[PDB]
């Protein structure tokens, strides 16, 4: 469909020699993701929609002046983004990194019935709205 | 016709001593360079629509004055540089060939705004 | 009926009704709220012309407030914004504006509560904006007008 | 439109783009995967890539859109979709005061023939794109590093690529010459996590996927 | 101000202008740098009423951008109108 001397490259796309990233921080550097976990104090729900691509952290040197945070770790502030996982890992693989996976916290069926809420002989009665 | 005017308001080009029957060429040319394009194509029953048409003007009345109102392309000189460009077009897609279907619908969500 | 102001047929939950129209009724829950006031349990409560009206709603609309459990948000605070602004309108603090803003608070704490005491607090409330309009004009008016 | 606070549409000019996209669409539908237009009165044409020349080449040229003035070469990466690197055309038609705009997908190592030929504007905006992003264009005249430093590693606005960078400069006197040792930064950049977690827009809302 | 006469007409004829009308420097027509309060007006639609978010919500209003053609008689158009010729300015004609 897009016939022009078209090579069959059967072989996964290795782009990591392209953006010169250092060499010790293309293989010690463990890149992870997962669907960030909703701020338990925030209900709301609209940020557990996204995969991230995020680093492991290096250390954190106080400033032998006033004290800022000094850190020499080049990747650590890179929180990329992901629709799904799927692109996820191909974004991971494609310049290939040493990698790990997670699965989406999915939700339950809650099984709310606020007529439960006042019973008989059931003891899901509750005393106090 | 009137006098010559001396500048065409933009540099580079210049008043054309040969205003109208030069226009009328190049337009038949552009009639003719279409020739080899099937009907059924778009290109063909656009351009051959706007080109029958201002080739109907300029004939209409040979006076540089009147024709710069009539097809709105400002003065004479420039449709001269623009109709030309049409022709550019009519050689140009000769060869683009383009009027078989979209090439290959995009890589899945290729556009998804937002992600 | 002449020196009467307005009996309320339906009493504390239902719309006062001035002396005119209550001339002109009747009382079932039909024709009633086709005048656009409330029948409820036939509590006919009258109220003649020397007592100024928002004075009756300022009792009325007090034991709303100390009769609210406060459970549905719209009813908790919503009645005591009521009694707040009303509490202005007795002795005038307020402008006619002020008037259209208690009208919207009304309707916005109508049918929004869990029960219709939250309704019911608007029913009264509510019949005062659409028929004593003027009183409430020059009720807020002369104390602005008298204090300069 | 009574009230202030929003702008007011403009309705006549906008049924006139979707006109024109759709009477584009129709002439080189081999190449137009999909045309819109937005709220603000913008219409986008979408191009596959091959496309660079012949759909300019039509917009430069044609005598009813004749769009010449090249506006920008932008790119937008997404790192979702698989083509992430999306090259971003801009044209403006000067008798039709309009402003069309075509825009394709490209990969890292996919080439685009370069579009000099229509709008030398393009050539001097072609040498940023691989500097900027790093996309290489197929037979450019001259394609160079031209606003990053010399000799730099990799294009810093890939989304990989650290705000810091990865080499910091400074003069050493045992050498007496700017040497580019590692960044190490005095203070660490205070990334803030700015994303209410409800819904914003209800109507821009992506369904679930 | 500042300056005496006969230095006046020294540069008036320098300069074929006449400098003392209109100068370069403030003396004395500058506003007083402090003033009285300024009280601000409000918004317009600063309204205890029927001033609802559900009116004016134009971050709301806007639509995703209208599709009409998706890969998955006539007559010819343009994105707009020709342009028109610009008249000389009737002040200044010809500099
Ligand atoms: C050469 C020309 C002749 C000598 C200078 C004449 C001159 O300055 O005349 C005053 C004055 C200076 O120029 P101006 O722009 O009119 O002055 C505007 C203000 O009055 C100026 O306001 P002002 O506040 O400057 O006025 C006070 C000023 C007044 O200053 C003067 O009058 C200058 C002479 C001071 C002795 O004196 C001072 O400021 C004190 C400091 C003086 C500094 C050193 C002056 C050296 C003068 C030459 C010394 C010998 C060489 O010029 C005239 O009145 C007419 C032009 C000169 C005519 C000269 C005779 C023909
Ligand atoms: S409206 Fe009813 S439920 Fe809500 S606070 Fe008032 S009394 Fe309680």
């Amino acid at each position: 469909t897009q016939d022009t001397q078209l090579i069959a490259v059967d072989e996964k796309l290795d782009i990591t020699t392209l953006t010169g990233v250092p060499e010790e921080h293309i293989k010690t550097r463990k890149v992870r993701i997962f669907v960030p976990a909703r701020n338990n104090m925030q209900s709301g729900v609209n940020n557990t929609k996204k995969w991230k691509m995020e680093f492991d952290t290096r250390e954190r040197w106080e400033n032998p002046l006033m004290g800022w945070s000094s850190t020499a770790d080049p990747l650590s502030n890179l929180v990329l983004t992901f629709s799904t996982k799927e692109d996820a890992v191909a974004f991971a693989e494609k310049n290939g990194w040493s990698f790990d996976v997670e699965e989406r916290k999915v939700p339950k069926p809650k099984s709310k019935s606020y007529g439960a809420n006042f019973s008989w002989n059931k003891r899901t009665r509750v005393s106090t709205k | 016709a009137g006098l010559l005017k001396k500048t065409t308001g933009l540099v580079g080009l210049a008043v054309c001593e040969t205003p109208h029957e030069r226009l009328k060429i190049l337009y038949t040319k552009i009639l003719d360079v279409l020739g080899q394009i099937p009907k059924n194509a778009a290109y063909r029953k656009y351009t051959e629509q706007i080109t029958n048409e201002k080739l109907g003007m300029v004939k209409a009345e040979p006076d540089v004055k009147k024709l710069e109102e009539q097809l709105q392309g400002g003065q004479i000189e420039e449709v001269i540089l623009q109709a030309e460009n049409e022709l550019s077009l009519a050689r140009k897609m000769l060869r683009w060939k383009p009027w078989e279907p979209l090439v290959e619908e995009p890589p899945a969500n290729q556009w998804k705004w937002p992600i | 009926w002449d020196n009467l102001l307005a009996v309320i047929p339906g009493g504390s939950s239902t719309p006062l009704i001035p002396k005119s129209v209550c001339e002109t009724v009747l009382m079932d829950f039909d024709a009633l709220v086709q005048a656009q006031t409330g029948l409820g349990t036939a509590a006919v409560i009258v109220m003649d012309r020397s007592t100024d009206i928002v004075k009756a709603i300022a009792r009325l609309i007090e034991f709303y407030k100390h009769e609210s459990c406060g459970q549905c948000t719209p009813c908790r605070e919503g009645v005591d914004w009521m009694n707040k602004v009303m509490a202005r309108f007795v002795k005038g603090d307020a402008r006619p504006a002020e008037i259209d803003s208690l009208w919207e608070i009304s309707k916005q704490i109508e049918g929004h509560t869990i029960c219709a005491l939250g309704d019911g607090a608007a029913w009264p409330v509510q019949g005062l904006i659409r028929h004593f309009r003027p009183e409430l004009e020059e009720r807020m008016q002369q104390f602005a007008l008298q204090h300069q | 439109d009574t009230r202030p606070t929003i702008r007011p549409r403009n309705d006549v000019v906008h049924k006139q783009l979707s006109a024109f996209g759709q009477y584009v669409a129709e002439i080189l539908p081999k190449y137009v995967q999909q045309v819109q237009v937005s709220c603000f009165n913008e219409l986008e044409i979408f191009i596959h890539p091959d496309g660079v020349i012949p759909v300019l080449t039509f917009l430069r040229d044609h005598t009813n859109a004749q769009f010449k003035s090249l506006a920008d070469l932008t790119a937008v990466d997404v790192p979702t979709r698989q083509n992430r690197f999306e090259i971003v055309y801009n044209l403006l038609s000067l008798r039709f005061n309009s402003q069309i705009r075509v825009k394709t997908y490209t990969d890292e190592l996919t080439p685009i023939e370069s579009s000099v030929t229509v709008y030398k504007a393009a050539n001097w905006y072609e040498r940023e794109i691989w500097d900027m992003f790093g996309v290489f264009f197929a037979n450019h005249p001259d394609l160079r590093r031209i606003l990053t430093g010399y000799g730099f590693e990799g294009h810093p606005f890939r989304k990989d690529f650290p705000l810091s960078g990865y080499v910091e400069l400074r003069y050493d006197d045992e050498v007496k010459r700017v040497v580019a040792e590692p960044v190490e930064l005095a203070q660490e950049f205070r990334k803030f996590d700015l994303n209410s977690p409800w819904e914003a827009f209800p109507a821009y809302r992506q369904p679930p996927e | 101000a500042s300056a005496t006469r006969v230095i006046q007409l020294l540069r008036n004829w320098a300069s074929g202008r006449d400098l003392q009308a209109k100068l370069q420097l403030r003396y004395q027509e500058i506003s007083k740098r402090t003033q009285p309060p300024p009280k601000l007006p409000v918004g317009p639609s600063h309204k205890l009423s029927n001033n609802y978010y559900c009116t004016r919500d134009g971050r709301r209003e806007a639509m995703p951008p209208s599709i009409v053609m998706s890969s998955q008689e006539k007559k010819a158009v343009t994105p707009a109108p020709p342009i028109k010729r610009w008249e000389l300015s009737k002040d200044q004609p010809y500099l």
